[PDB]
DNA sequence: CCACCTGCA
């Protein structure tokens, strides 16, 4: 992973909303340098002014060695493949979202844009006149990836079209496709409700809502008055979208954890288990924390939260080098993040830390049992799914676009 | 004395709920009895007074749309259309067979309009939101509500520390951007379809009739603010507000900032 | 496929 300077996020943030966003960090900054001196002028053709103008305001300050409050943006490159890569240990679907590097012939670690890696493929096979729209295609795609089939049956027809684009995505994410080819045959007809809880404690709850479809007449014409109602469903097409987003909820709290963290609490806990904490207790700690810790031995995700929790009798039943490891790999001062669900916003000073903690999120998923822990609690019964490359998360640590 | 401006914040958001402040407008507020007059066309009062509502605010409306809305007052759908029949017959707003739709006929004042385009959505808060301890309230002093977005309410663990901690963030309005869009947005937003770009063009328009008015009044007593934030039911975080927000609209997006400012090196 | 509450000729 290279680490830049704060000027320099800032440098990517303006060219990102120049648009350059799909281009690598060096070619972005390069832009920059370029055009540093033009920079109000371009306003009027990027693709976001008024966030390209903040940007430009903001350097201009930085200049004068004025203080700022405007925070540079990092997006993930497509959040749900990036979290099902990981989740399945699929080598060949991290290198489509930036979960791992991937080089070109020159090798240099390419800025990658799965649609249109697909979108390529899917030219490149089909030839010969493929009628097929770039936008519609990745529409179909991501549609797809929450386990939507009317979409691509919209883009792609049912012919050989819509059988070249499953092709595809077999060979470009096989354990990802396979798993939401699963995710489908998973929902229970007699079910009115799915619920699973993440490792930090989240308890989801999903209503089974269905269609109620009362007629009318009016001026003897008939309408079709339809009703959402809880009830039931033979299939439901729902899973592979609510766990995803789920997971993308859970980093979004995590990672903010992580980076917003009470420096008092931090050192609290530190001395809590170096033994040299005065005695604290508090009965009702107890249970979230044995509950916390749980899901850490049962999935790997060990969240800050538990810091919430640990007190001179609750320490007792977690490892306190476990505790101190995560305290450790945290940003060294405290700051914090705005979240758009899969955008990311800091200051700029904090721009390599934030893509640290995202990284490390990403491996975390990758390195462990998520999936299983989750799909036994939705399925009912305990199932295991396996790492399709058990070893992607060490590659995970060290990949450079996750957030581009 | 800014905790004085958030109770006069929280007390005009109260004052604002879209759809009891649009029925005042046609029960305390109109020179029309509609209770005499329904009373007279045989239609249930509450029912008359929202379909009356419900017109004002969707101008135009299928069947379908209208009586969804209304579903909740009788036993049966058909009931429904047929007092949308009997109202429309009786003048209460048009039907026009030949668009399949309703038309309003009376709708609210203007100046009624624009205190609801103001404050009928919640607005940041200018003290410290109150600390969350149960899936209820969502940062104000005077709202009870459930934390979760929509009908998804359970009192199990929801991750209250993830919301206490993003309601915490003091934000500000950075007044130059904040002006830049005023005065430059409309020319700027060239067209991105055809449809949904003449749409993003009224959704500004409305935008720019209220933001810096409520911009100025919420950061009467200084420039620093909190958002509220809630959680849907699968644990997707919402910063909550329409004319602040550093979530939804890129005009929206830009005017927000760190309260906290430091110097970058 | 999921969500959310935007706008109301």
């Amino acid at each position: 992973m290279q680490t830049f300077t704060a000027r320099e996020y800032l440098k990517i943030d303006i060219a990102n909303n120049y648009g350059l966003d799909k281009e690598d960090w060096d070619d972005r900054i390069a832009w920059f340098d370029k055009n540093e001196n033009n920079l109000l002028n371009l306003v009027r053709e990027a693709e976001e002014p008024a966030l390209f103008y903040a940007g430009v305001k903001a350097w201009m300050d930085v200049k004068e060695g004025k203080p700022i409050g405007y925070p540079v943006a990092l997006d993930a490159t497509s959040s749900g493949l990036q979290i099902l890569a990981c989740l399945t240990g699929d080598r060949r679907a991290a290198e489509l979202c930036n979960v791992v590097n991937y080089r070109d012939e020159s090798g240099k670690v390419k800025r990658r844009d799965a649609y249109t890696v697909i979108y390529n493929k899917m030219l490149n096979t089909l030839g010969k006149g493929a009628r097929i729209k770039r936008n519609d295609c990745k529409q179909a795609i991501m549609t797809a990836l929450y386990g939507s089939e009317a979409k691509p049956k919209e883009v792609f027809g049912e012919g050989i079209m819509l059988n070249v684009f499953e092709s595809t995505m077999n060979v470009e994410a096989p354990a990802v496709w396979e798993l939401n080819k699963f995710w489908l045959q998973c929902g229970n007809p007699e079910a009115f409700v799915y619920h699973w809880v993440m490792p930090d404690g989240f308890n989801v709850y999903i209503k089974v809502m269905v269609n109620e479809v009362e007629t009318v007449h009016f001026l003897d014409k008939p309408y079709d008055c339809v009703r959402k109602v809880q009830g039931t469903e033979e299939k439901t097409r729902m899973l592979s979208a609510n766990t995803t987003h789920s997971i993308d909820g859970l980093v979004v709290r995590e990672l903010v954890r992580r980076c917003d963290y009470d420096k008092n609490q931090i050192e609290y806990i530190k001395a809590l288990c170096n033994g040299e904490a005065e005695y604290k207790a508090s009965e009702k700690n107890y249970g979230k924390a044995m509950e916390l810790w749980g899901y850490y031995e049962k999935t790997g995700f060990l969240t800050a939260r538990i810091f919430d929790y640990l007190d001179s009798e609750t320490i007792k039943l977690v490892n306190t080098q476990d505790i101190l490891d995560l305290i450790e790999s945290m940003p060294k001062k405290p700051f914090h993040v705005l979240t758009v669900h899969d955008c990311f916003r800091c200051l700029p000073n904090y721009g390599n830390d934030i893509r640290r903690q995202y990284n490390n999120l990403l491996a975390t998923i990758a390195k462990g049992d998520l999936l299983s822990f989750i799909m036994s609690q939705v399925i009912g019964q305990e199932v295991t799914i396996g790492k399709l490359d058990p070893t992607l998360w060490e590659d995970v640590l060290e990949t450079e676009y996750a957030l581009s | 004395s800014t905790i004085e401006h958030q109770m006069h914040l929280e007390k005009l958001y109260n004052k604002n709920q879209l759809l009891p402040r649009m029925r005042q407008e046609f029960e305390e507020n109109s020179g029309i009895d509609f209770k005499a007059f329904f009373a007279h066309i045989g239609i249930d009062y509450k029912f008359g007074i929202d379909a009356m509502v419900q017109m004002a605010l969707h101008k135009r409306a299928d069947l379908p749309t209208l009586v969804g809305t209304l579903r909740h007052h009788c036993k049966s759908a058909q009931e429904v259309a047929d007092n949308l029949f009997k109202m429309a017959s009786e003048d209460c707003f048009n039907f026009d067979p030949t668009i399949d739709k309703f038309i309003v006929i009376y709708t609210i004042s203007d100046d009624v309009q624009h205190e609801l385009d103001s404050f009928q959505y919640p607005l940041p808060m200018v003290v410290r939101p109150k600390l969350l301890t149960k899936n209820y309230g969502t940062g104000y002093f005077t709202c009870n509500k459930s934390v979760i977005l929509k009908k998804n309410h359970t009192d199990d663990d929801i991750c209250l520390d993830h919301l206490n901690r993003m309601n915490k963030i003091p934000l500000s309005i950075n007044w130059d951007v904040a002006h830049m869009v005023k005065n430059e947005w409309a020319n700027l937003d060239k067209p991105k379809t055809r449809q949904e770009f003449e749409k993003r063009v009224r959704a500004f328009q409305k935008y720019d009739r209220t933001a810096h008015e409520v911009m100025g009044l919420l950061t009467q007593e200084g420039n620093k603010f909190y958002l509220t934030h809630r959680p849907d039911k699968r644990g997707r975080t919402y910063s909550q507000g329409y004319h602040v927000n550093y979530q939804g609209t890129s005009w929206n997006k830009a005017v927000l900032e760190f309260a906290e400012k430091e110097v970058i090196d």
